[PDB]
RNA sequence: AGACUAAUCGAACCAUCUAGUAGCUGGUUACCGCCGAAGUUUCCCUCAGGAUAGCAGUGUCGACCUUCAGUUUUAUGAGGUAAAGCGAAUGAUUAGGGACUCGGGGGCGAUUUUUAGCCUUCAUCCAUUCUCAAACUUUAAAUAUGUAAGAAGCCCUUGUUACUUAACUGAACGUGGGCAUUCGAAUGUAUCGACACUAGUGGGCCAUUUUUGGUAAGCAGAACUGGCGAUGCGGGAUGAACCGAACGCGGGGUUAAGGUGCCGGAGUGGACGCUCAUCAGACACCACAAAAGGCGUUAGUACAUCUUGACAGCAGGACGGUGGCCAUGGAAGUCGGAAUCCGCUAAGGACUGUGUAACAACUCACCUGCCGAAUGUACUAGCCCUGAAAAUGGAUGGCGCUCAAGC
RNA sequence: AGGUGUCCUAAGGGGGGCUCAUGGAGAACAGAAAUCUCCAGUAGAACAAAAGGGUAAAAGUCCCCUUGAUUUUGAUUUUCA
RNA sequence: CACAGGGAUAACUGGCUUGUGGCGGCCAAGCGUUCAUAGCGACGUCGCUUUUUGAUCCUUCGAUGUCGGCUCUUCCUAUCAUACCGAAGCAGAAUUCGGUAAGCGUUGGAUUGUUCACCCACUAAUAGGGAACGUGAGCUGGGUUUAGACCGUCGUGAGACAGGUUAGUUUUACCCUACUGAUGAACUCGUCGCAAUGGUAAUUCAGCUUAGUACGAGAGGAACCGCUGAUUCAGAUAAUUGGU
């Protein structure tokens, strides 16, 4: 039994297949500011700024921007009780999530939606609801006769 | 050594094939699997009958020779050498442990009891499931009687309970009586060494025409 | 128990690219129909690939018997579970309604074959027209020209907290 | 003699005894671990810009 | 002889140091009220013991802050188990066919043979075929899991700097202004946040699903959750753990699990069937029984025969060519060897036996007369029976029970 | 089922050209196997060592120059109180 | 050799398990001159038992006296003999396989501490086991297992050896229950009787006769009744003989 910094990472850290190879260039492209919502994915190829296999599918928030790196903020659950982490991460790993881009749609369509209303008069009901239960309606048989079923007899295949 | 059959008898353990990591396991007991004339061609076989499992259960190699030893003598006898084709269609891969607790743990005394309990290999097992075949017999239509009693006569050396069922296709092929029949006629089955092909109209048109002159008219 | 026929239609939840889906209809028998719903979606989930949450009930009826008040003949179609492996009959009942048959034969299989309500399947129920496609000889006797018969030996009715009657009962009632 | 190895089996109920407290989040967080170089020049940014506005009585009037 | 030295000797007896030390046994004194545990993490010449975190009590302060949650819904990320796959890579594995001769082996036409002659047995290659993988994989669930759902929000205008840009171009933090008529999913809020001091515990055990070593164990070792320990009450006759359900002192009403022939509060209650045991059977956990058999009885599947009349019994007949070809002291159906046609008919065989030196005689086969509606073979699964042998006398809890008081 | 108490002035750092294992067809002595030439070749080779992951105008291979294996102290991750 | 403790931990019974040990079935290739199943049974496979030995460590370490024999009672059947029967490759005689059956029996000695074993002789027969591996306030103390002493191998030494050898204290019942016998209050004192329930007993062999008969080519060679005695056991008795 022994417990070192990569141990039982077989599957979690390679390369899936036909997938080997060169890395897609726009990653270098993309640019980050503190408060962005960003979510870590190792890649194998690179072997540097590589974060401890716990991190690997959680999200976290930005704090700090170097050079070629990152720091996110995320929660880890201790028995009992939380702790802050932070880490410092290559942007090869990281990459923004779509995890609020609902909410920010949502208010941007709100604001203008509520402006057309308040200049025409009208309760908009904006807030969204679950799922209710179906409405009475009419379904027709013509041309859509019903065909009757019954079980089937037992019959051996092999 | 050779425990009773009863002491191995359920799936209790994840499967153990012989390996780089288990090494110096014995040779199984099975070697044959098919016997009797087998390279007649598809059309003089028809009739097809099996025997199936009904347990989820093992079923030790030394079984398995034996029910082949006993249907191949009956079979030989009533229905001639070149009359039939027996095929076993179940393969032994599991390796059985034991713990030899006297000659390892007795005299020189070394360390005795449950310490070190891990044990080593003893013979070789076969899995099998609900509704697996195990026993696949093809011959003439005439010889309906002789293949079921030759089954039937054969589960006395299993442990559990088997069925026998009469197949409804045309001897090892997975095809209907009655379709493969008709196809037969349209020229998409061609001969083989005691099996068959069939025309799959996916390729390039020149060879599938000489594999196949009867396709095309 | 005590039961009841009905008819039950559902359907595939419509789509925008199936709109006007297909409707499937089944003769069931169930104590009430809350139970008559649940045994819709049981058939109809080996036979086509739906489910109760993607379908919905169109409408659900009760079939009544045309002439209770007949005595005829019926024949049931039928496949079961036994400790090992499953298996089709065919019996014969005689009485006055569809329903009671369905009771009757499942009173039947329980005692004789020892199956419960869980593992069996029905199949068809038709009402034998004529006289001469009945099968089994259990019936053919009751169907006899000029049928009559005795009754020996059948105790009298006395009231269960009477104990020490004062003379010897008798059985020729 | 021997004695059981290990367990984990009242660990659970143990830790929801009284919640699994999750620290407060707050407005200002705190600047430790940022780079120096952007924190030097931020703090010079931060003293131009109290001054300007504490001229505001007498002075610019932006 | 480790013998004897005042009943004391493998180191005498008397007082004192001395109330010598003990991680180890034993005990530890009135009542009522409220809250209420742990056998687990890390370190120790540590494993019968301590320190450290957790679970527990009490004292409070900050607001009554509208904050919160062992939960669902909607949007969006991570994974390599169950199943599946091998005419897909790596590893294991059964069988024929086609194509090739110079791959090995054995022949042939003069083993002539450098004859790509004629043969062929392995090996090889190509299109197919039968089974597998805890330390194999192109694919890939269910259950569980990270983040988000706004006032600390969104938008416009333009000040600071020693950082950054060719550059007031950016970057962080800001002044001023605009946006509620609705602060932007459900349900609950019988319990919000922070701090101080300290007790006991650190031998655990049982069960459903998943699961490792072992022939197996009331055996040894783990994961999620519920229980006993620390807990009575009603059912399982009895029984720390199973089912129902958790407790201040009483009165009336209704039930749960389990029960209603008697012991025993309440049915010798109702409907349709099955079973007869000279070892019947009788309620989850649970206190045991298997392979293989039955013309005991009940229900069912398939095929074949039958009013042109079968199955059983009795009753009539049982014919030619021809003693066939052969065999021969003699064999005429019937020692033996090798063939199997025809006449007459409704039917009787170049015959299944008995039998003659050899014929004969006799039987069967086949058909006919009598009768009155069913019959034959092979399989499937219910209760019952055989398989079924241990030591004091004996236990469906007891008595006893048979269209049950059994299933 | 296996491994460690070591080894390296390069087997560390930068740059540049090239492509490997293997197979088919050819060339005096030369053959199963020596050196030379062309075509195919997704890594089936190589990277000090146990096993797993990773790498093709390279992280492999050869050539050229070098000592970031240096100086001053803080924050963070894994085992974890 | 000592002390504080431990059934958190071994050596013996009991409990769960049955691998090994023992015992019993199912299928039918073949053996049996011919013929699978008179009598056997390969390759496989399903069970039972707790008189073998292992595995486990739940109960006892402020103690449950630890080998064997002698003595005495009772229970189990997987039947060695005896009673009555069914099968055969059962002519007779002698044997072999199976059923109902535990009523009744199962011995005397040489060597060894032995359990186990091995020979001599008799017999209808000399079957296998349980009861805390029955039985020490019932005995005995040969063995093992304190202290003395000797040898061999091992150790520098003190000493070690499931290697051999010789000498070595065996305590208490009057209490409660159980068992074997003996008195006895209450309804006046006596004599003569009935019988609920409990106990229960007999056992085996030989000679004569049937008969040198049935049966068989021969060699060989039985049985039922009838008659008279004997072995093991049980309850009494003292005329005679013996002992005191
Ligand atoms: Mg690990
Ligand atoms: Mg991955
Ligand atoms: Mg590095
Ligand atoms: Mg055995
Ligand atoms: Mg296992
Ligand atoms: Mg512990
Ligand atoms: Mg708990
Ligand atoms: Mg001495
Ligand atoms: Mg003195
Ligand atoms: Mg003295
Ligand atoms: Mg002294
Ligand atoms: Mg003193
Ligand atoms: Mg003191
Ligand atoms: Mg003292
Ligand atoms: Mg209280
Ligand atoms: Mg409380
Ligand atoms: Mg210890
Ligand atoms: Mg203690
Ligand atoms: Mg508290
Ligand atoms: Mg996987
Ligand atoms: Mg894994
Ligand atoms: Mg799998
Ligand atoms: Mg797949
Ligand atoms: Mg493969
Ligand atoms: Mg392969
Ligand atoms: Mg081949
Ligand atoms: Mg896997
Ligand atoms: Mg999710
Ligand atoms: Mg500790
Ligand atoms: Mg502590
Ligand atoms: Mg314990
Ligand atoms: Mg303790
Ligand atoms: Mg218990
Ligand atoms: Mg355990
Ligand atoms: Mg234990
Ligand atoms: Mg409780
Ligand atoms: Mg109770
Ligand atoms: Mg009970
Ligand atoms: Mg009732
Ligand atoms: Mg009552
Ligand atoms: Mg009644
Ligand atoms: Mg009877
Ligand atoms: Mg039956
Ligand atoms: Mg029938
Ligand atoms: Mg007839
Ligand atoms: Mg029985
Ligand atoms: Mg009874
Ligand atoms: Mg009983
Ligand atoms: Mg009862
Ligand atoms: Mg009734
Ligand atoms: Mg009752
Ligand atoms: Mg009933
Ligand atoms: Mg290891
Ligand atoms: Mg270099
Ligand atoms: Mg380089
Ligand atoms: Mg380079
Ligand atoms: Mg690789
Ligand atoms: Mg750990
Ligand atoms: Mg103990
Ligand atoms: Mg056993
Ligand atoms: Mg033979
Ligand atoms: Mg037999
Ligand atoms: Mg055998
Ligand atoms: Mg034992
Ligand atoms: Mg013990
Ligand atoms: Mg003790
Ligand atoms: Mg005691
Ligand atoms: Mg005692
Ligand atoms: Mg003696
Ligand atoms: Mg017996
Ligand atoms: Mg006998
Ligand atoms: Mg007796
Ligand atoms: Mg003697
Ligand atoms: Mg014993
Ligand atoms: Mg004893
Ligand atoms: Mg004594
Ligand atoms: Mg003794
Ligand atoms: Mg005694
Ligand atoms: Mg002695
Ligand atoms: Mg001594
Ligand atoms: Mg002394
Ligand atoms: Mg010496
Ligand atoms: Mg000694
Ligand atoms: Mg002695
Ligand atoms: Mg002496
Ligand atoms: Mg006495
Ligand atoms: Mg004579
Ligand atoms: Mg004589
Ligand atoms: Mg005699
Ligand atoms: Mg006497
Ligand atoms: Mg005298």
């Amino acid at each position: 039994h022994a417990a070192g910094l990569r141990s039982g990472t077989r599957y979690a850290f390679s390369r899936g297949f036909r997938k080997h190879g060169q890395i897609p260039l726009s990653t270098y492209l993309r640019t980050y500011r503190v408060g962005d919502i960003v979510d870590i994915k190792v890649n194998g190829a690179v072997q540097k700024g590589m974060p401890h296999k716990f991190y690997h599918g959680k999200t976290g928030v930005v704090y700090n921007v170097t050079k070629s790196a990152v720091g996110v903020i995320v929660y880890k659950r201790v028995k009992h009780r939380y702790i802050e982490k932070r880490i410092n991460v290559r942007i090869e790993h990281v990459k923004p999530s779509r995890s609020r881009e609902d909410f920010l749609r949502r208010v941007k369509e709100n604001a203008e939606l509520k402006k057309k209303a308040k200049a025409e008069g009208v309760p908009v009901q904006l807030k969204r609801q679950p799922a209710m239960p179906r409405e009475a309606h009419t379904v027709s048989i013509a041309d859509n006769k019903p065909v009757t079923l019954a079980p089937v007899a037992y019959e051996t295949t092999i | 050594a050779r425990r009773p059959a009863r002491c191995y008898r359920y799936c209790k353990n994840k499967p153990y094939p012989k390996s780089r990591f288990n090494r110096g396991v014995p040779d199984p007991k099975i070697k044959i699997y098919d016997l009797g004339r087998k390279r007649a061609t598809v059309d003089d076989f028809p009739l097809c009958v099996h025997l199936v499992s009904n347990e989820y259960e093992q079923l030790s190699s030394e079984a398995l020779e034996a029910a082949r030893i006993c249907a191949n003598k009956y079979l030989v006898k009533y229905a001639g050498k070149e009359g039939f084709h027996l095929r076993v269609r179940a393969h032994p891969y599991h390796v059985i442990r034991i713990n030899k607790m006297l000659s390892c743990a007795g005299a020189d005394r070394l360390q005795t009891g449950m310490r070190g309990a891990f044990g080593k290999p003893q013979g070789t097992v076969a899995r099998v499931d609900i509704g697996q075949i195990l026993i696949s017999v093809r011959t003439r239509d005439s010889n309906r009687a002789i293949a079921l009693e030759a089954l039937r006569r054969c589960q006395y050396k299993f442990p559990g309970r088997q069925k026998i069922i009469v197949s409804k296709n045309w001897g090892f092929t997975p095809l209907r009586r009655e379709e493969y029949l008709e196809k037969k006629a349209a020229g998409r089955v061609r001969v083989d060494g005691a099996y068959v092909q069939f025309l799959t109209n996916h390729g390039n048109l020149e060879e599938n025409m000489r594999r196949f002159p009867d396709a095309f008219k | 128990g005590r039961l009841q026929e009905y008819q039950v239609i559902g359907r595939h939840l419509p789509t925008e690219a199936n709109p006007n889906p297909a409707l499937y209809r089944m003769r069931i028998f169930a104590p009430n129909e809350v139970v008559a719903k649940s045994r819709f979606w049981y058939f109809l989930r080996g036979l086509k690939k739906v489910k109760k949450a993607t379908g919905e009930i169109v409408s659900v009826n009760v079939i009544s018997e045309k002439h209770p008040l007949k005595v005829k003949n019926f024949g049931i179609w039928l496949r079961y579970d036994s400790r090992s492996g499953t298996h089709n009959m065919y019996k014969e009942y005689r009485e006055t309604s569809r329903v009671a048959a369905v009771e009757a034969m499942y009173a039947d299989m329980a005692a004789r074959h020892r199956a419960r309500f869980r593992s069996i399947h029905i199949l068809k129920v038709v009402e034998l027209e004529k006289t001469e496609d009945v099968k089994r000889p259990y019936i053919k006797q009751l169907v006899a020209k000029n049928l009559s018969f005795p009754l020996p030996h059948r105790v009298p009715k006395i009231s269960t907290k009477k104990i020490f009657s004062a003379k010897r009962p008798s059985t020729f009632s | 003699a021997k004695s059981k190895n290990s367990s984990q089996h009242n660990q659970s109920r143990k830790a929801h005894r009284n919640g699994i407290k999750k620290p407060k989040t707050q407005r200002y967080p705190s600047l430790k671990g940022t780079d120096p170089k952007f924190r030097r020049n931020h703090r010079h940014a931060l003293h131009g810009t109290a001054k300007a506005l504490k001229e505001f009585k007498e002075g610019k009037r932006e």
